[PDB]
């Protein structure tokens, strides 16, 4: 039942309504993420979620959604209490800018700027969040989605308010939902409870690619932690689903685990003749019109990460050349079920639905993502691996024990032979 | 070969006379590049002499036969030993010189 319903204003009401659900999730959520942001007023858009979601629930569980593009709070109930948790958010956007006018944002600064330092103390976040930023290095893309600490301290609410106000509109605000309920009851709920001033769609802030390196050698750190990625494609790309094939290919490695001796990638057996690598994970992360397509890894020796980079590139070199139909059809069901396994959640479908229906204005169900993945055969992946992999600029980062990480010119020139 | 190990036991030294350790970058594709280009210009003034003018550097007198016999008027090294035999002809004592 994704059924969409439109208010007698803009507002598009989108419902994964689904029998069976274990919980019933509401959400509203308006397009204005770190993308829409510069850096003054860096981490706004968090923080004025952050504000909105602390506010009291009847019995609900309100939660912030922050990310690069999309913003909004995400409402969890039972599925009989979901009308309760849908006139509840509308309650909170329509008295969204009444309540931020008189909120205090110290105690909210602090909980936010604890959870920019708190990203930047998990090594993988970092780079991560450093990776995305070195590929759009110059573009407000590049602007960390929870921002960073001292943009943080000098917000104030005027810098919200005036936030919301461009952003919190009718024709840049969705609502999401998901379980076991009558779409109709809900959308009638939302008609009658909300009121948001109309406005246009702000522009989305163009971003785009710039291979660069990112080095933040940190020596007290236990182990080296790397990614490296390329252009992938993002959403509302034809290629969106063929890139996280791509990435499948190579998929997901840690050393200490049960399955690690046994694992189908290459790449898996090849780094244990050394124990090269601890854990290494390959991603295809989708923005509203950029992605960057590569992999993260965490390396427990100082001596193997050129090892490890070395081998990992040249593994990439594969996906234009001798790849095989055997790794194509194991990729090609790993991320259908990877794909299936994100939407279990009615939380995860509410945020997955307003994320689509933000960013590209049309979602497809897993029924339209499988006959789309089933049709991918070894020369699209191939074809793909040649226009986005080979020979194209990498991004690279890296926090801990990065001093075996050889400089650029060596790990770019083995992105082709 | 020697000096190249004796050179690799601690590396090379750099302009600033500090340690490289802080930055040190692989000798290629880099410093290949700058060997290269070094390389290329050492072959280009190498031509222009072996071509271009190649007895500038040697002396005339030793494209006559050499008789035991006939004294040059002045015997005199390649110019690159020239320094070293200043030295000899400015001491004295043979032994010393
Ligand atoms: C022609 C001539 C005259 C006087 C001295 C020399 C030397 C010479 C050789 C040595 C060494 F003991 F090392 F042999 C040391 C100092 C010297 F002055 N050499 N020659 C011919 C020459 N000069 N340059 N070359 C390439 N050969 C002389």
């Amino acid at each position: 039942g994704v059924k969409y319903t439109t208010l007698s204003n803009g507002v598009t009401v989108a419902t994964e309504t689904n029998p069976a659900a274990k919980t019933s999730s509401v959400g509203l959520f308006f397009g204005a993420g770190s993308r829409s942001e510069h850096s003054h007023s860096n981490g706004i858009s968090a923080l004025t979620t952050n504000v909105l979601a602390s506010q009291s629930a009847k019995g609900s569980l309100l939660t912030a959604k922050n990310d690069r593009e999309f913003n909004g709070i995400i409402a969890q109930t039972t599925n009989d209490n979901i009308t309760e948790a849908g006139k509840l958010i509308a309650s909170i956007a329509s008295n969204a800018v009444d309540i931020v006018e008189k909120t205090d944002l110290t105690k909210h600064k602090q909980y936010l700027s604890a959870q920019a330092s708190a990203v930047e103390a998990d090594p993988k976040s970092k780079v991560l969040s450093h990776l995305y930023s070195s590929a759009f290095q110059g573009y407000s893309l590049a602007l960390p989605t929870l921002g960073t600490t001292e943009s943080v301290e000098n917000l104030e609410n005027q810098d919200s308010l005036r936030h919301l106000a461009k952003h919190l509109v009718n024709n840049n605000t969705v609502i999401a939902a998901s379980g076991n309920f009558d779409h109709d009851k809900l959308a009638d709920a939302i008609e009658a409870n909300l009121k948001i001033a109309e406005g246009v769609k702000p522009e989305i802030k163009p971003a785009s690619f710039l291979g660069s390196e990112v080095r933040m050698r940190d020596d007290t750190l236990p182990k080296a932690y790397i990614s490296i990625a390329v252009h992938g494609e993002g959403l509302n790309s034809p290629n969106y689903y063929l890139a996280k094939v791509a990435a499948a290919i190579y998929g997901d490695f840690y050393l200490h685990s049960t399955i690690a001796k046994f694992t189908s990638p290459k790449l898996a057996s090849i780094v244990q003749e050394y124990n090269i690598v601890e854990s290494y994970n390959h991603y295809s992360k989708s923005f509203s019109d950029t992605g960057i397509w590569g992999y993260y890894a965490e390396i427990a020796d100082k001596f193997t990460v050129d090892d490890f980079t070395h081998f990992s590139l040249k593994e990439w070199n594969r996906l234009s050349i001798s790849i095989s139909e055997a790794e194509v059809a194991r990729a090609k069901a790993q991320v259908k079920t990877a794909l299936a396994k994100e939407l279990a959640n009615s939380f995860a479908v509410t945020s997955d639905i307003a994320e689509k229906v933000l960013l590209v204005g049309h979602r497809q169900s897993l029924r339209e993502a499988f006959e789309k993945i089933d049709a991918i055969k070894v020369n699209d992946v191939k074809e793909w691996g040649k226009s986005k992999v080979w020979d194209r600029d990498i991004v690279i980062s890296g926090t801990g024990l990065i001093e075996d990480l050889l400089d650029y010119n060596r790990n770019r020139n083995e992105m082709a032979m | 070969c020697m000096h190249l190990m004796a050179l690799h036991v601690h590396g090379s030294s750099n302009p600033v006379g500090i340690t490289g350790n802080i930055d040190r970058l692989p000798m290629h594709p880099y410093f290949i590049f700058k060997d290269l280009i070094t390389v290329f210009v050492f072959l280009l003034i190498f031509s222009l002499f072996v071509f271009y003018s190649p007895n500038t550097l040697g002396h005339p007198d030793n494209y006559i036969p050499g008789n035991p016999m006939v004294t040059p008027p002045s015997i005199v090294p390649e110019w690159y030993l020239l320094p070293f035999y200043a030295i000899l002809r400015s001491i004295p004592d043979k032994l010393g010189g």
